[PDB]
């Protein structure tokens, strides 16, 4: 189950 | 407070400089000295906190996973006793993922929250709020874990309410707030059925609308849609 | 000294359990408190060693390396006036950098090098010895760089005259010595013939010296010795 | 120009 990577912004 | 002596604008500079480097932990103080300086935050501004947060306690989940995995197979029937460090350390890192998402939780109630009347600003501000109880709740076994399941919850829900009124069904904050309230659902509410709902809903209306959108902005929504696509997958 | 209380076994397993978590920082410090029990380190604790502080520095010195070249463009002709955000913090980077360098040599110095008689344990440290002071160099602008650069082929060259009298050709610390002895010849002192012939030696004694070797010697030599040939292959 | 990547233990 993936949230929002927003690991790049 | 660290970065009290230092420039706002020289803060958010730096913060882009710490993500150059992948210098998430800098990121995250740089924002938070950005933040305590009292005013609003831009959008790209609002990003630079979320990344750098995120990545931040992105790292400490991933540690407590891997601990607590190790911790539950030790505790398990034939596993040797190795002594209290792995419970020990999963403890250290839990504290010290707590502290984070208490700091998060912190600067938006002061004072972020209460200032932002913007739809794109309030519901950007409450998705983090629902996503940092969130993280809270998965670590959670206490007298506080439903208080702190609901926090997340009634956070997560007056986003929606907002987004639902104030944006159109492909904007990608509403879309990624209903991904993540999705997840919710289904990793920590225990109501898959809930999950599987919304995200359907939310990729159809968005799919409805795609029609009305730029090149640019076709792009931005289709790529969370298709995250909405791919949890859908797995959990049907 | 933090870990002064916690015991010397608990600090190696919470090493091992920080290095799965990819903790390395904590690994670090954890290691960091073994060693300074007093006790010399076992093989398998040198490598907790070496692994935890290379992880560390080896995100610093990326960072540094992207700040550093931000830097550089900003100080080109044409380019405009940022202001002293990039220094800045190129430099609080490098000094964290270097703070971890002499943490590491710090340890090397009180006391494990002088406690270390065996060839493995000896040549081990001094080769950490020359990596780290080559860390620094990497960095070095001032009065002492060339001292530091010194420091690091003093070290290297100690470390090879003991890997030379009193290891095999395909140990492969000698090997992983002579690779990075090579760099530094490439890297730092401006020596790059010095690199490949120290190189192309190093890979062909090792060739010779393979077929006195069980499977699982082999696959641990030639997998240093590729390393030997990658360099060979940019140098050459 | 690699150095012993020991970054795995
Ligand atoms: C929460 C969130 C939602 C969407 C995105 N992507 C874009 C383009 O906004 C990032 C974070
Ligand atoms: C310095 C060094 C040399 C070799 C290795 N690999 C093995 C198997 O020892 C790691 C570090
Ligand atoms: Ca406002
Ligand atoms: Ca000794
Ligand atoms: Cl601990
Ligand atoms: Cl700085
Ligand atoms: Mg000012
Ligand atoms: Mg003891």
């Amino acid at each position: 189950a993936g949230s929002i990577p927003g690991r790049r912004s | 407070g660290a970065m009290g002596s230092m420039e706002r604008a020289s803060l958010i500079q730096k913060a882009k400089l710490a993500e150059q480097a992948e210098r998430y932990e800098d990121m995250a103080a740089f924002m938070k000295g950005a933040v305590e300086k009292g005013e609003e935050l831009s959008c790209e501004e609002r990003n630079l906190l979320s990344v750098a947060y995120k990545n931040v306690v992105g790292g400490q989940r991933a540690a407590w996973r891997v601990l607590s995995s190790i911790e539950q197979k030790s505790n398990e029937e034939g596993s040797e006793e190795k002594g209290p460090e792995v419970r020990e350390y999963r403890e250290k890192v839990e504290t010290e993922l707590q502290g984070v998402c208490d700091t998060v939780l912190g600067l938006l109630d002061s004072h972020l929250i209460k200032e932002a009347g913007d739809a794109e600003s309030r519901v950007f501000y409450l998705k983090m709020k629902g996503d940092y109880y969130r993280y809270l709740a998965e670590v959670a076994t206490g007298d506080d874990k439903k208080r702190i399941i609901d926090s997340a919850r009634s956070a997560y829900q007056e986003a929606m309410d907002i987004s639902k009124k104030e944006m159109p069904p492909t904007n990608p904050i509403r879309l990624g707030l209903a991904l993540n309230f999705s997840v919710f659902h289904y990793e920590i509410a225990n109501s898959p059925e809930e999950a599987i709902s919304l995200a359907k809903t939310t990729f159809d209306e968005a799919m409805a609308d795609l029609h009305t959108l730029s090149e640019d902005s076709y792009k931005d929504s289709t790529l969370i849609m298709q995250l909405l696509r791919d949890n859908l997958t797995l959990w049907t």
